[PDB]
RNA sequence: AAGGGAGGCGCGGCCCUUCCAAGGCUAAAUACGCCCCGGGACCGAUAGCGGACCAAGUAGCGCGAGCGAACGGUGAAAAGGACGCCCGGCCGCUCAAAAGACCUGAACCCGGCCGGCGCCGGCCCGCCGGCCCCGUCUCGAAACACGGACCGAGGAGCCACGCGCCGCGGCGAGCCCGAGGGCCCCGCGGCGGAGCGAGCGCGAGACGCCCCGGGCCCGCCGCGCCCCUGCGGGCGUGC
């Protein structure tokens, strides 16, 4: 026999239940792909600077 | 007929009375319920809500954390609503006041000993009911060994172990060890 | 106790929770782990990374007494001599009367070197340090030992 | 504070300290987890036999011949299914239930010690269903030293003003109601007082009494202290039991009683005080709510909104 | 999506059948 | 074969550690039906053993191997039914009572006398209004889809073990009625306390009410530089 093979009809509505969620405040400004020479320089320049640096 | 549900969300459900069958928690916090109706001071309102909490959102206090966080300001109140317990790799102790719901047999040993003073939730009723030169303090809620598993070990942004013991190769070398 | 299960407020319902259309059969996914790399593959792959394979040595036989090895941070040294005792010992910072510890006694045998020490010479006696509980322990005016 | 202490006669006669297991905190939610982990470690295990309803031959006859498709005895016969007169239960019942539970020795010596000071108040006895009208004192304690005739056994009860609590036991034997006067459990009485000795022979004439314990004091049972899971029983100390309590808490190596703490006769006391209520602020006066109502209908409805009149009032 | 670690218990031998694997202690007290 | 055997990865060599096969005896602590004895939060006559009944592995069925029922209860006492009248009945005797072949004696169904001509709603009452056969699989059942004459009693998520998460109790860098020994007393492991690495092995402080992120430290892989006891130590850098 033969069934159903695709729809779409009620997946808008599924999708719109429980609000569209939004991305977690904190992933627009993760360092994953940023270029490392430019990520190295970021933290040798704060260990330098006493009002920001945090060594003991 | 009336349309009640665009733009409205579902209720919410929260702990609004503890579920302890102990009475002396019973008591401590139909009483601090009361003095907060009576006053609107928030301190009271953090305070009530903290003795209907479940015993895994209630983590313990050391005496080396308090000392640590209770430093500069030593003249004050450390107000805990779980147990304090001891640290025995902090050699020396400072004196200080600390009230809890409940003290170690041991660290209750070691606070008197330096000059200070263990009080109870109903010392702090009769004096200080709305927590004048009090601070509010709490221990680290997610420090549990079983919340360290919650989420996906094997999809690729997890960092999570897995739960019990696997002994094999496939997707446990990294990326393309599938 | 039976009277307060989820299962006795099922009575007059035709089918405990178990659905109309699907309802309770016998084993509909088989047996046991049956099928982790088929037909619960999503599964296996999603929660068990390392569940396949092989992986290093084997070992025929494993001596679990040569194998064990105890350890203690120079943070719990102190708390291995008496209470009773320890203010006097901190009071007199002794370079000619340092309390020894030998920490096997206790039943350790490495050092480790998490932690610090307090301001007073003390002698410890083990069978093996760490570079840094060294390190930790000659910054005191400490000693590290080998002992039988 | 100190207990007092009776002849067998009935005056005063001696004073003692107060032992430090009645500062013990009540907590009735504590004897009712020891009391029934307890009363299920008596038990005695009960099961059907293996091979009841199996011992039998049955097979199903299959369809096509318009009957149902259970196995069938030789002849027809239904057999061999929980719906069928003689076949086996669903599931039967076995022995390898598990019988007993599991109590800490920590939570175990908390139960004696709260049900113990439940024993000194004269209100919990009361309500646990005794007779006390009639005594001196609820920490009851009566230097009795030698006992062996029940008559003069009885004598000392009366001496007393406990004399009630025990024909109150005595009166009240009857048949019970269910099942239960088939299997060895034909008569019930109430639960009277409870003597507890230590070094003194008491025990032969004191034991025909209706309703009437005996406890050694070295070792106190949970189960007598609390009957039905109720605390707070009356207890006949003998003066030598009654002064080895501590002594007793001493011999239990590396426990210390759990810590005293306040009741709610202490916290309403609180908040009723200077410290506490110069703490206090009034709330704002509250909305005034009316029901709806025409102001057109008349001149003063109307009126209540705009008081000049322009509005005309019909 | 079921995260659980895998149970490491042995099916059961000889149930009906066989010699008696099961051992009781009722009789501990005595 | 002559000295030999063993040391949880094979072969050949050198040591070390530890035992003496190819012959034999031996109490105790341990396990268990029938049968006797005691106990039980077990069943209460379609239950509990197949089997509570003076005669059950019996009566009955099969050439045979074998299969295998049903049936408990008058009353305190048998006092188990006088006298009379007709030719089994009537009347009535015993007894607290016929309880009379036996406790109580429901339903379905039925016979005699008396009254009347499906459910819901309104009205005192036979009128008006509404009403398809339930359970089930199914997109869809009043279906010409299936089960069900009627009535009673029985009749189906319980238990053991393992894994995950949540709640509550006790104690807390600790915790714990193993087994056992003297509802009380004493009682080892174990698990937790440090991780990472295939392994040789090496081994965490720096911040923070809490949560989230950042920074730094430990191991595994790589690599500047300096050095003592050196393919070993120290100080760094990078995914
Ligand atoms: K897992
Ligand atoms: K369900
Ligand atoms: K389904
Ligand atoms: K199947
Ligand atoms: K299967
Ligand atoms: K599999
Ligand atoms: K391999
Ligand atoms: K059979
Ligand atoms: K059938
Ligand atoms: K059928
Ligand atoms: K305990
Ligand atoms: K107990
Ligand atoms: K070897
Ligand atoms: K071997
Ligand atoms: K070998
Ligand atoms: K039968
Ligand atoms: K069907
Ligand atoms: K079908
Ligand atoms: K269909
Ligand atoms: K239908
Ligand atoms: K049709
Ligand atoms: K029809
Ligand atoms: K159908
Ligand atoms: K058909
Ligand atoms: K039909
Ligand atoms: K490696
Ligand atoms: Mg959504
Ligand atoms: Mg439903
Ligand atoms: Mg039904
Ligand atoms: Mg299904
Ligand atoms: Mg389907
Ligand atoms: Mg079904
Ligand atoms: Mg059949
Ligand atoms: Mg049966
Ligand atoms: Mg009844
Ligand atoms: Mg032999
Ligand atoms: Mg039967
Ligand atoms: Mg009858
Ligand atoms: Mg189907
Ligand atoms: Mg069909
Ligand atoms: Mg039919
Ligand atoms: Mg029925």
């Amino acid at each position: 026999a033969k069934l159903k093979n695709h729809t779409s009809k009620n997946q808008n509505r599924k999708d719109h239940r429980n609000g569209i969620k939004k991305p977690k405040k904190s992933a627009y400004t993760s360092h994953k792909g940023m270029c490392p020479k430019y990520l190295r320089n970021l933290r040798r320049s704060r260990a330098n600077d006493p009002r920001q640096s945090l060594r003991p | 007929g009336i349309d009640l549900k665009t733009g409205i969300k579902k209720r919410k459900v929260e702990r609004k009375e503890p579920k302890s069958p102990n009475p002396y928690i019973r008591l401590l916090h139909n009483a601090f319920k009361v003095v907060y109706e009576n006053t609107g001071e928030d301190f009271t309102k953090v305070l009530t809500k903290r003795l209907c909490l479940s015993k895994t959102n209630r983590p313990v206090l050391s005496v080396s954390r308090l000392a640590h966080l209770m430093h500069k300001r030593e003249d004050k109140i450390a107000v805990v609503a779980s147990t304090v317990t001891n640290d025995e790799r902090l050699v020396t102790i400072p004196r200080m006041t600390i009230c809890a719901l409940k003290f170690s047999a041991t660290a209750r040993s070691r606070i008197e000993k330096a000059g200070g003073r263990c009080m109870s939730f109903d010392e702090l009723l009769a004096e200080k009911p709305t927590g004048d030169n009090c601070v509010l303090l709490q221990g680290r809620r997610s420090c549990r060994a079983v919340c360290k598993k919650f989420g996906s070990p094997g999809r690729p942004n997890s960092h999570v172990k897995p739960k019990g013991e696997h002994k094999g190769r496939r997707g446990a070398r990294g990326r393309h060890s599938w | 106790p039976t009277r307060i299960r989820k299962s006795r407020k099922r009575r007059g319902h035709r089918q405990m929770g178990y659905g109309r259309v699907g309802g309770h059969r016998k084993h509909p996914s088989g047996r046991g782990k049956a099928g982790g790399l088929q037909h619960k593959r999503t599964s296996f792959d999603k929660y068990h990374p390392g569940y396949f394979g092989k992986l290093g040595m084997r070992n025929y036989h494993v001596r679990r007494n040569i194998e064990y090895n105890p350890t203690i941070n120079i943070d719990k040294i102190w708390s291995l001599i008496p209470e009773e005792q320890r203010d006097g010992f901190l009071q007199r910072k002794s370079t000619t009367e340092a309390p020894v510890v030998d920490v096997t006694r206790f039943g350790f045998f490495k050092v480790l070197g998490r932690g610090s020490l307090p301001q007073c010479p003390i002698i410890i006696k083990a069978r093996y340090f760490s570079s840094d509980a060294e390190k930790k322990l000659r910054e005191v005016g400490g000693v590290p030992l080998l002992v039988p | 504070p100190t207990v007092k202490v009776f002849g067998p006669t009935g005056t005063q006669v001696a004073e003692l300290p107060r032992p430090k297991v009645f500062n013990v905190p009540l907590r009735p939610d504590i004897i009712n987890f020891v009391h029934t982990q307890l009363r299920k470690c008596l038990r005695t295990p009960y099961a059907v036999s293996r091979y009841a309803g199996v011992q039998c031959t049955a097979h199903s006859w299959g369809p096509g011949r318009a009957v149902a498709r259970l196995p069938r005895k030789h002849g027809g016969i239904g057999a061999y299914a929980n719906f069928a007169r003689g076949g086996h239960m669903a599931h039967p019942t076995t022995v390898i239930r598990r019988w007993c539970r599991k109590v800490n020795l920590n939570q175990r010596r908390y139960a004696v010690a709260s049900a113990l000071a439940a024993s000194a108040n004269a209100a919990l006895v009361e309500a646990r269903g005794h007779r006390i009208a009639d005594v001196p004192s609820i920490p009851l304690v009566v230097d009795t030293d030698n006992v062996t005739k029940t008559k003069d056994a009885l004598a000392i009860i009366k001496a007393v003003g406990v004399l009630r609590d025990v024909e109150r036991c005595k009166d009240s034997r009857h048949i019970r109601a269910g099942r239960g006067k088939m299997r060895n459990r034909r008569y019930i009485t109430r639960k009277g007082p409870l003597v507890i000795y230590n070094t003194e022979d008491v025990a032969r004439g004191f034991r025909n009494l209706p309703g009437v314990d005996l406890c050694h004091v070295s070792s106190i049972r949970l189960l007598e202290l609390a009957p039905g899971s109720h605390p707070g029983r009356l207890i006949l100390w003998t003066k030598s039991a009654f002064a080895s309590l501590d002594d007793v808490y001493a011999a239990k190596q590396n426990y210390t009683l759990p810590r005293s703490c306040i009741t709610q006769t202490d916290i309403e006391r609180i908040l009723q005080s200077d410290a506490v209520q110069k703490t206090f602020v009034p709330k704002r006066d509250p909305l005034v709510i009316e029901r709806k109502v025409d102001p057109f209908s008349s001149k003063e409805a109307l009126a209540r909104l705009d008081p000049s009149g322009t509005v005309m009032p019909k | 999506g079921r995260n659980v670690a895998f149970s490491n218990m042995r099916r059961y031998k000889c149930t009906n059948k066989g010699p008696n694997l099961i051992k009781n202690w009722f009789n501990q007290p005595a």
